[PDB]
RNA sequence: CCGAUAACGAACGAGACUCUGGCAUGCUAACUAGUUACGCGACCCCCGAGCGGUCGGCGUCCCCCAACUUCUUAGAGGGACAAGUGGCGUUCAGCCACCCGAGAUUGAGCAAUAACAGGUCUGUGAUGCCCUUAGAUGUCCGGGGCUGCACGCGCGCUACACUGACUGGCUCAGCGUGUGCCUACCCUACGCCGGCAGGCGCGGGUAACCCGUUGAACCCCAUUCGUGAUGGGGAUCGGGGAUUGCAAUUAUUCCCCAUGAACGAGGAAUUCCCAGUAAGUGCGGGUCAUAAGCUUGCGUUGAUUAAGUCCCUGCCCUUUGUACACACCGCC
């Protein structure tokens, strides 16, 4: 814990995990995907509207401070 | 118009006018026994009327003194020729004016009179002529070179809240003495009337 | 459209004499150079037609080059001489921005060039004090002790 | 001296301009509504103007 | 609190009550308009709160004797 | 179904009115749109490159509210906090030349025309295209 | 016409103020002169804030200086000339006329 | 059915910001400033806005045109103002129109579920002082 | 019938311990559709604990000089952290924040100046109101710390501190500090 | 204040009083304030409404050519008294709670006896004494200084950031000022030029008439930034352009482009504060040819804690002891 060097953009092993277990947990937002994706966060905004443009992620505010999104419904 | 000024200049002009015309008239007409100033000022003519107690003294011979007043005044403030008049009105109960009886009072001191019998006789005079009270205090280089103040209260004698605004009249004087000033204040609750 | 990392990806750029992050965005990345600020760095950016969404290291050499030579030649392509570093040069009289070690050596110039006038200004520069002629009796004292 | 330079210098502004028109004083004037009247001397006539303290 | 009446209301009170037991009544609104004619008090807060004495030394008086 | 500005949501019809501005390409624009700041106050150039088209749309929002604004009533609405540094921050103007240009665009594209005291209001043909967008903004909201 | 008449009634006390207000409406209501109402300019309170002291010494106490000007003014209307009608002011010390006619 | 002068005007005030509704007999429809009542601003106090006619039924103001006319204030007193104009107006017209059986169940509905909703909050502010920065702090004092 | 927020009726909230019942205020006529109802509650005694507890949440959030006015951003703040743990937990809301105030509020705490004597000093019971006041209290602060220097948003900090002290997890700040103060009690009995 | 009583009868102070704030759809009024209604309009809907929706567009004191005072203004009045109920209390003075009510402690102003070697002779044509009074300590003019910096302290301003900064959109105030006796210097709408500071013409306002419906900030809604001394912070410093003035250098102030330093919440200590209060946030006035980080006021958003104690710091009353009375900073 001295400094994040967080990736300005994607890779390989950062995209393909993010498509395949982002999409799996009930909290998706920027911050939450920023820090458990070593990423700069908005590189993550910029990602997560591609979900959701993509239709796999589901929003439920879109404000300025915040924006929250959520796994698609199985049923 | 625009050439005239706004009415909150208007007033504090008037009020400028009244307090140095209640200066001059003060310093002039101290020892005549002047006690205040009233004007009903009307655009034709203005009436500017001397409260007095020797009011015979403050008209000059045949009127000399008012007329020399009045130029000056004229002069002064600048108004158009005959436009304004000074009379003078004798103070009813003079007595009970707290400022003639400061230069009263000054003028005992001046004499000589003992500050103690001056001040003594100046407040049995009041209360003679009438008041629920009073209070004069002198201050100064009274006897030795330090300082000192004598306060002589008789009477009712309110200090605080409104009725202290319109009820006691207040007056502060210095006089010069070859030691120094001494400063004399006198209080002097009026009483009620309906009159 | 934040895809993975591009191949020619430069982390480190070399414009200049100086060294820039490529992490950042174009625009606030160019503003390492000395003489560049956030103002010069975005009307360069916009004279010279670039994304200004990208970051600098995704910016391919033609455009830093075409970059780097609007910077250097701002008259020719219309900004004005209102926006410039270097407006009426006390020894030229020539409307430039200079953005270097230029930018230094012009600095030193016009302290050394008060310093042999002997102004009040290059001497107060000599004496290391204030002056822009402020009150120096309680503040300043962190460059003494 | 003489009419070149006694009072050469300009006093269209400044403190120097303004003075109390009681005391003759340049500090602490009140220039609001048109006093042009000391610190204290306001103080002195504020009854006598029309100033009262109401609160 | 801070509801303590004073000389000036409390001999007031007293004196009227005195001088108009008759009239005076048990009526708080009754009372300070009686009290506008049977004496001059400068103040309107001075008279009400006179008239409210007035009214609870009168409700004291109808059950026992007050100094009154 | 009779539809007016104030009846919709006014910062989506100020960004459809610049949308319709940008379509209907009569919008006279000064070249130095690319260097200018906004405002005195401001430390930064506005980041969209039509800035101009959405300051016109603006402009004709605040002319049909309220007309006879001059440029200096344009300064004063556009106007804000300037933090001064250090210094204790304060309220600042806007920039009078591109308030003006504005104006003069507009009134080129002849939806604002001059009173007969000073400043300027919507003409007609003004009111008419700004309810015709509120009534496509109405209708955007509605589906 | 035919004439119109304004005149403004200025001064510091709300008492002489209604006063001279109300002898001037009365005595054009018994001339029957149409009067319209008297209208009251919102008051004009000039405040001055100074230090109580002479010297700068102290607990900075401040004093505060009020000064309130109240303003009435009324409108006379006659289908005959009405200087002629009414020409005296019945007033008192400490408040100030202004008549004025419509053209001005 | 074409009665004439149904309507009331009917105040409302918080922290120096007056709300003034006309209602009137006709449609459901309430306005502010020309503006509808959704389309406010602040819509984080949308709500507060919406609070008379979520509790009492848009049944209830079925039959009223309401136009409220606010200058003055912030932003939440032109709301508060906006909103107890509202209410106000309603009750009033209920009080000068149809029977106190009505009015009294719409009153103490409004009183029960908001005080303010029905009277005006009285305080407003307090005087600056000459020895600090506001009415009740004093500036920092120092003994050495 | 009301949905603060638009949204999660406040009825099928249940208190759990007696000692807070008359204390913390969701239900019946503490149903309001916002947060900020401003209403004299600091005009006497015991009045804020008829003030809705929400209300008493966004009061005590804008702190630290820098956002003391502002209600409205702190009334936005609640609802999006309301927002976040809804959707982590499926459960109410208001029911998460109830059960968090319930295990936050300390039970006993220390007290007395006599010199000091062990960590305080004498032991001593704190009265329903200040368990309310401080849990909330402690909540705001642990969710400012958490959100300080930090990309995580101040309503994800506050989400994760009342979801961490509703269930009891002691990894909240605010479970810390409750459990620390119970523990100098214990040492100060 | 009630009561006990070698005291009785009083006087001041407190209170009372004055101003301010809160309520009056009750009265008086309003073209220098408006609201409704109506008539002309302008735009939308037009399937079809049409007494449809918007207008700070124009009119109906441009006198026969509408009414009204709710909103605004300000006067007369009213209104709140611990008055009603319950409990406590000698059932006294009063206290607590509750109902109705706008209001059940709104803030100020004034303010006793006695005193201080407290401050001011640099406010005064207030003043005693003393000094100087023509090579002047009078007065005027030129220049410099009052700003000067190894350092210590006090009042503050800006910050240390994402509850944030930048960019854009939208949106709301109240105090109060405004053209000059001397005295020269006003507030500014609108049009044009410039990127900005500004400049150039035309007005209006001596003022509920014009600025001004004071389009204030914060806040609100969208954009970019992403935990880094970073788009935080803007100190320092270079160059250029204007404005005021007789004059801007030791930078008067303002504008633009460059530089981005410390600073990552601060030890011992210590200040202020109980409800529209603290605090955030701007706007006026004073000073002002040029000007606010100051002060005095105003509005805007708006809380946490507490309804207690004598622990610290002190204050009041009684008893008490005293070798103190320059009164414990005493005395010895
Ligand atoms: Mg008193
Ligand atoms: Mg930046």
């Amino acid at each position: 814990r001295d400094k994040l060097n967080n990736l300005v953009l994607f890779d390989k092993a950062t995209y393909d995990k993010l498509c395949k277990e982002v999409p799996n947990y009930k909290l998706i937002t920027p911050a939450v995907v920023s820090e458990r994706l070593k990423i700069r966060g908005s590189l993550a905004r910029a990602a997560l509207q591609e979900l959701l443009s993509k239709g796999l992620i589901k929003l439920v505010s879109k404000h300025r401070a915040q924006v929250i999104y959520t796994r698609n419904t199985k049923g | 118009m625009a050439v005239q000024i706004s009415k909150k200049r208007k007033f504090v002009a008037d009020g400028i006018f009244k307090a140095e015309l209640n200066e001059f008239l003060t310093r002039e007409l101290a020892e005549d026994g002047y006690s205040g100033v009233e004007v009903r000022v009307t655009p034709t003519r203005t009436e500017i009327i001397i409260l007095a107690t020797r009011t015979q003294n403050v008209l000059g011979e045949k009127g000399r003194r008012i007329r020399e007043l009045t130029a000056v005044v004229q002069k002064r403030f600048g108004f158009p020729e005959g436009s304004v008049e000074l009379y003078a009105e004798k103070v009813a109960t003079r007595g009970l004016c707290a400022i003639a009886q400061a230069e009263s009072l000054r003028y005992k001191l001046l004499g000589g009179l003992a500050v103690r019998r001056a001040c003594y006789g100046v407040l049995r005079f009041i209360m003679e002529s009438g008041a629920k009270g009073c209070e004069v205090v002198v201050s100064g280089k009274l006897r030795g070179q330090r300082a000192k103040s004598m306060k002589f209260v008789d009477g009712l004698m309110i200090h605080s809240g409104d009725p202290v605004n319109y009820y006691v009249d207040t007056a502060v004087r210095h006089v010069l003495l070859r030691q120094g000033v001494l400063g004399i204040k006198v209080k002097i609750m009026l009483p009620w009337d309906p009159t | 459209m934040s895809l993975v990392i591009p191949e020619k990806f430069q982390h480190i750029l070399r414009v200049l004499n100086t060294n820039i992050d490529g992490r950042r965005k174009i625009a606030f990345a160019i503003t390492a150079i000395k003489g560049v600020g956030r103002r010069y760095a975005h009307v360069v950016l916009r004279k010279a037609d670039i994304d200004l969404t990208k970051r600098a290291g995704e910016l391919t050499e033609d455009e830093v080059e075409r970059v780097i030579t609007i910077m250097q030649n701002p008259r020719q392509y219309k900004i004005p001489d209102w926006f410039l570093n270097r407006q009426k040069d006390v020894k030229d009289g020539k409307y430039s921005q200079v953005l270097a070690n230029g930018l230094d050596n012009k600095l030193r110039e016009d302290l050394e060039r008060l310093k042999k006038i002997r102004a009040h200004r290059g001497l107060r520069h000599f004496w290391g004090l204030r002056v822009r002629g402020q009150h120096t009796k309680t503040t300043g004292r962190r460059g003494r002790t | 001296g003489h009419q070149q330079l006694y009072w050469s210098h300009p006093r269209k502004f400044g403190q120097g301009s303004r003075s109390c028109r009681v005391c003759s004083n340049r500090h602490g004037l009140i220039r609001k509504y048109g006093l042009n009247m000391c610190r204290q001397c306001f103080r002195q006539y504020a009854k006598d103007i029309g100033f009262i303290k109401l609160d | 609190m801070g509801r303590v009446r004073t000389k000036t209301v409390k001999k007031a009170a007293r004196v009227i009550i005195e001088k108009y037991y008759t009239r005076l009544g048990n009526d708080f609104h009754t009372n300070k308009r009686v009290c506008e004619e049977i004496a001059i008090i400068p103040s309107k807060k001075l008279r009400n709160k006179i008239a409210g004495y007035v009214t609870h030394l009168m409700k004291r008086i109808q059950r026992g004797p007050v100094r009154g | 179904p009779g539809v007016t500005v104030k009846d919709v949501n006014q910062q989506e019809f100020v960004r459809a009115l610049a949308a319709f501005l940008k379509k209907s390409g009569k919008l006279k624009v000064p070249e130095w749109v690319d260097t200018v700041k906004l405002a005195k106050h401001k430390e930064l150039a506005p980041y969209d490159e039509n800035w101009f088209y959405t300051r016109a749309a603006s402009t004709a929002r605040h002319l049909y509210l309220r007309g006879g604004a001059g440029v200096g009533s344009m300064t004063k609405i556009y106007g804000g906090r300037q933090r001064n540094g250090v210094m204790p921050s304060h309220f600042s103007r806007g920039s009078k030349s591109v308030a003006r240009r504005v104006l003069q665009a507009l009134e080129g594209l002849k939806m604002v025309e001059k009173d007969q005291d000073g400043g300027r209001k919507l003409t007609p043909q003004g009111q008419r295209d700004l309810d015709r967008i509120a009534g496509q903004v109405a209708a955007a909201n509605k589906k | 016409a035919i004439h119109r008449i304004r005149i403004t009634l200025t001064s510091r006390n709300v008492k002489s103020l209604e006063k001279v207000c109300a002898d001037l409406i009365r005595g054009a209501k018994e001339k029957n002169l149409k009067v319209k109402g008297p209208v009251r300019m919102p008051t004009k309170t000039l405040r001055i804030t100074t230090r109580k002291t002479p010297c700068g010494e102290g607990s900075k106490t401040w004093d505060r200086f009020q000064m309130r000007i109240h303003k009435r003014l009324i409108d006379l209307h006659s289908p005959s000339e009405i200087v002629k009608q009414i020409t005296s002011i019945s007033i008192e010390p400490g408040v100030e006329v202004e008549v004025t006619i419509a053209d001005a | 059915s074409k009665g004439p002068l149904q309507s009331v005007q009917v105040f409302g005030r918080k922290k120096t910001a007056t709300a003034v509704a006309h209602c009137k007999r006709g449609n459901g429809l309430i306005k502010v400033n020309g503006r509808p009542l959704e389309m406010i601003e602040p819509r984080t106090l949308q709500y507060k806005l919406l609070e008379p006619v979520l509790l009492l039924g848009k049944e209830r103001f079925a039959g009223v045109d309401i136009r409220v006319r606010v200058k003055g204030g912030g932003h939440v007193a032109q709301i508060y103002a906006i909103r107890q104009s509202i209410s106000k107006a309603l009750v009033a017209y209920y009080q000068k129109y149809v029977d106190e059986a009505s009015k009294k169940e719409i009153k103490d509905i409004l009183i029960q579920y908001d005080r303010t909703l029905l009277v005006a909050d009285p305080r407003r502010c307090e005087s600056k002082k000459f020895g600090g920065p506001g009415a009740r702090a004093r500036y920092q004092k120092s003994y050495r | 019938d009301i949905k603060l927020f638009g949204k999660w009726s406040t009825d099928d909230v249940q208190i759990n311990d007696i000692s807070l019942q008359d204390y913390i205020a969701v239900k019946e006529k503490y149903a309001k559709y916002l947060p900020h109802s401003a209403g004299r509650y600091a005009a006497k005694r015991f009045r804020k604990a008829q003030c809705p507890i929400v209300e008493r949440l966004t009061n005590s959030m804008m702190m630290h000089g820098r956002n003391n006015g502002k209600k409205l951003m702190t009334v936005r703040i609640v609802k999006h952290a309301f927002e976040i743990i809804h959707l982590l937990t499926g459960e109410n809301p208001l029911q998460v924040l109830v059960n968090a105030i319930i295990n936050s509020g300390p039970r006993e705490d220390s007290t007395r100046i006599g010199r000091a004597g062990t960590v305080r000093r004498q032991a001593v019971d704190v009265s329903p109101l200040r368990r309310v006041n401080q849990a909330i209290w402690l909540l705001c602060t642990g969710a400012r710390e958490a959100a300080f220097r930090n990309i995580k948003t101040i309503a994800e900090c506050l989400a994760d501190e009342l979801i961490n002290a509703a269930k009891g997890s002691s990894n909240s700040y605010a479970i810390k500090k409750k459990d620390e103060l119970e523990r100098v009690a214990k040492s100060n009995r």
